[PDB]
């Protein structure tokens, strides 16, 4: 069980990630959504 | 650019969500 | 042994983690105030 | 072999931390390169 | 900035392939 | 800007540190 407890918080931990790596893709948007504006 | 920084907020929001449920399955 | 091993390194991860979703929150704050410095 | 399963992917997490890392160093640079040239 | 924002797209371009490959590890 | 800047910089510095951390664990 203690191994399945690792590999559920692995899991869980990924998940995380995964938000933060889209998290960074709406920061992309974001900075070129700027760029964009002084660049109109 | 605003609804850009939201969504990056809601998902940073999910992300210290699943940090913490991560964390308390470790406790176990 | 092992099985403790992993969870420390695992512990030390989400630490990891933690410091960059912090460090998005001030990427935010940075994008946010580029945007109201160009709207002033 | 599950331990050894467990290790190679958190190995393989924390590379993909790493990247997103090194993508938020790219970002702050991004958001550095905008500022300039508004205060150009 | 271009160059910036580029390199940082490749970047979570390969973490999201990491993270399918944990993934598929965690699996077995 | 300048100062989230400076801080967004620190926190990735910090995570570099502990990633470098778990796998030195990993590597035990």
């Amino acid at each position: 069980q203690a191994i399945d407890n690792l590999r559920a918080s692995l899991e869980t931990t990924n998940q995380a990630i995964e938000a933060i790596r889209q998290a960074g893709q709406e920061m992309i948007l974001a900075v070129q959504g700027v760029q964009d504006y002084i660049n109109n | 650019v605003e609804e850009n920084l939201k969504k990056a907020e809601e998902k940073l929001k999910k992300a210290e969500e699943l940090l913490k449920k991560s964390e308390e399955i470790l406790k176990k």
